[PDB]
Order: structure tokens, then C-alpha cells, then sequence
């Protein structure tokens, strides 16, 4: 794998406030050396040497964003974490991790944002 | 009353004449561009060493007593003078301001802001005296602010990012009163589930709301300075 292909698709109702109003959300994509530090870190820690590169994308409700960025050789894993208003911290449904093996060379992996969750759509 | 009338004259010569010259036609007393001097306001309303507190201690110790951070008339042995009710109301308002914003002997308070959310808003950027709070609809955290904060360019500003238009300015308010001017423009209501909380809402363009929760360390915090709007220091102590 040379480039990192990801597609982040949002449903109409994403990052819903208390009033049930859909809001835009920031999704962060991490190029990691290993998945231990990332996984062990909670929301607070993550959003204030495993980090090779970092990318932030803005996701609007009912919108889509395509990530095409150079995969740097050291990147054993890719971390996708959404800066949700009310994320489910017990379940940990606000983030996903993918190993290099999970990546296609020309084709993007589909990450679906719905409500307060990120789901990696099976290939 | 001859002693009382000479005291009314001492009050205007020692305090009111100077207060009026220094603060008339200036923000926050009037909604104008010209700013009242914060160091000079401190010289007048410092709780213990201020010009007003000194006149009260020196001339009214008998008939007027300090009760905590309040000024209370003596109900027994009035000499037998009648206070001008506007005078008691004025010194009580100023005591409340001093208690919240002039405790150190200079202007200075701390407060916290928690960003809210609204339809069509992607980002809010609130700046006061070089303290910045950027919010992008993530888990809301309380950010602590100081007013006035140390800077060569005091002021406050508020910008936002729309789902349709890009980054827009809500307002840009220069000067040492920047934050107070900004707060005055907000729609404010006392939030009874947060202490000491107020929900703040700035109405941006295209019906967009820029929402925050204000938590003060004491009383109304920076909102207390809005009590100076159209404030008149009475010309008499007694009727
Ligand atoms: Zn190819
Ligand atoms: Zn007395
Ligand atoms: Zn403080």
C-alpha cells in the first residue's frame, strides 16, 4: 500500500445535540506505529512517538469526505477518531483502528458516521 | 441639617465632582466608543481604600455601617437625618461591583465559559484579551478566563463558521471594556441548574445562535459591570 484511501460518509442525523439537532463533526485520522497507546487513551487524553502523521477532516450532516494521503512506511495501523459531542465511552463506538492488512491499494475503506458512532463498513 | 448640608457639599467636592468628570459620556456608563478608565474606576470603588469608601469611613461612621460587603444605615440614632434613598441604592450597587470586580485593589475577575451548540454552526471562536476558545462541536470543556487580562491590545471578538458561508465575524470590540461590550450584546438568562450560571446566546447572521454557558466565581461576575449602564452617583447623601 502506497496511498491511504478512506471515505467518511455521514447519515442525515449525526453528532446529535440534546435537542436532537444534527451537527457537523471533526474526524481525526492517525498514522500510527502501533495501536497500544491509541487504544489505551480515552477521548479526553486523545483530544487534549506512535504518531507519524495526523489529518483532520470536517464532516457535515448528510455529507461525505474522501481521505487520500501518503501512507508512510512505518504506519502499521490507521486510527480514525471522531470528536463527538456525546460519545459512548463505555462501548468505545466513537473510534476505529485498522491495520495495514485491512487497507486496499486503490480502493477506499468505508467509515460510516451515524449518530454518535463510527462504524467501519466490512470490505 | 446644617451639618448634613455641609456633608452633602463635602460629598460632591471630595467624590461626585471627580466621579462625573472622569466617567460621564464613557462606556459602560453610556453606550459610546469612549472608555472609562479601569485604574481610575478602581481609585473610586476600592472597597477599603477607594475614594467613596474613605468618604463613608471619614464622614458617616456613626449613621452608616459596613455589614459584610454592604452599607447599612443606623436605624437607632439617626442624627435625626434622612438618607437620600438614591444614595443608599447607589453605594449598594457600587459595593456589589467592587466585591466582584475590584477585590485585589485593581480591576480583575475570573470566570469560565462552556461552549454550546446550534444548527448551522460548525465552529465558534471567542477571543478576549488574547484568550482564545475555539469550539468544533466536540465534548464541551469549561475554559477559564481572566478580565482584564494582561495585553498591549485589549479587546474581545467573536467569529463563527457556517455550514453554508465560510468564516464570519459576529463582532470585534476593541479596548479594555471589549468583553463587557460583547456580553452586553448576548441574550442572557440565569441557568438554574448550573451555579453561578447564565446561558449566553449571541444572534449571528442568518438566524444562527452562538451559544455558551457562563459560570462565575462570585455573583454575576463580568455581568455586574452592566449595572453601571446609565448609573448616576447622587449629588446628595441626605434629604
Ligand atoms: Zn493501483
Ligand atoms: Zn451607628
Ligand atoms: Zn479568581
Amino acid at each position: 500500500i502506497k496511498t491511504l484511501h478512506l471515505d467518511i460518509r455521514a447519515r442525515e442525523a449525526i453528532n446529535t445535540s440534546a435537542a436532537g439537532i444534527p451537527l457537523s463533526v471533526v474526524v481525526r485520522i492517525y498514522q500510527l506505529k502501533d495501536n497500544r497507546s491509541f487504544d489505551s487513551a480515552d477521548y479526553q487524553a486523545l483530544f487534549t512517538g506512535d504518531i507519524i502523521a495526523q489529518k483532520d477532516v470536517w464532516l457535515q450532516p448528510g455529507g461525505s469526505v474522501a481521505v487520500d494521503m501518503p501512507l508512510d512506511d512505518a504506519a502499521k495501523f490507521t486510527g480514525v477518531a471522531a470528536m463527538f459531542l456525546e460519545p459512548d465511552q463505555k462501548k468505545n463506538t466513537w473510534r476505529v483502528v485498522l491495520g495495514r492488512d485491512e487497507l486496499e491499494p486503490d480502493t477506499p475503506r468505508l467509515i460510516e458516521v451515524s449518530g454518535n458512532t463510527l462504524t467501519l463498513l466490512p470490505v | 441639617t446644617p451639618a448634613a448640608e455641609s456633608l452633602n457639599a463635602r460629598w460632591r467636592t471630595a467624590v461626585v465632582d471627580g466621579w462625573n468628570n472622569a466617567f460621564s459620556g464613557r462606556y459602560p456608563f453610556k453606550n459610546v466608543s469612549s472608555d472609562a478608565s479601569l485604574p481610575l474606576l478602581a481609585k473610586y470603588l476600592n472597597t477599603d481604600t477607594g475614594r467613596i469608601a474613605r468618604f463613608l469611613q471619614n464622614n458617616l461612621s456613626g449613621v452608616l455601617h459596613r455589614e459584610g460587603s454592604r452599607w447599612v444605615p443606623d436605624t437607632i440614632n439617626t442624627r435625626g437625618l434622612t438618607f437620600n434613598p438614591a444614595f443608599l441604592k447607589a453605594i449598594n450597587t457600587l459595593s456589589e461591583i467592587a466585591d466582584v470586580a475590584f477585590t485585589t485593589g485593581n480591576a480583575g475577575l475570573h470566570f469560565e465559559l462552556r461552549p454550546g451548540t446550534a444548527a448551522g454552526v460548525m465552529q465558534t471562536t471567542l477571543i478576549t484579551d488574547n484568550q482564545k476558545l475555539i469550539y468544533v462541536n466536540q465534548m464541551p470543556v469549561w475554559k477559564r478566563f481572566t478580565w482584564p487580562a494582561d495585553t498591549e491590545a485589549p479587546g474581545a471578538s467573536l467569529s463563527w463558521v457556517s455550514t453554508q458561508a465560510g468564516t464570519r465575524q459576529y463582532a470585534d470590540l476593541p479596548g479594555s471594556w471589549g468583553l463587557i461590550r460583547l456580553l452586553e450584546m448576548a441574550r442572557r438568562k440565569a441557568a438554574p441548574g448550573v451555579a453561578s450560571g447564565w446561558s449566553l446566546s449571541w444572534q449571528a447572521q442568518d438566524g444562527r445562535m452562538l451559544n455558551y454557558t457562563l459560570r462565575t466565581e462570585a455573583g454575576e461576575g463580568p455581568l455586574v459591570l452592566l449595572k453601571l449602564r446609565n448609573f448616576v452617583l447622587p449629588e446628595t447623601v441626605f434629604e
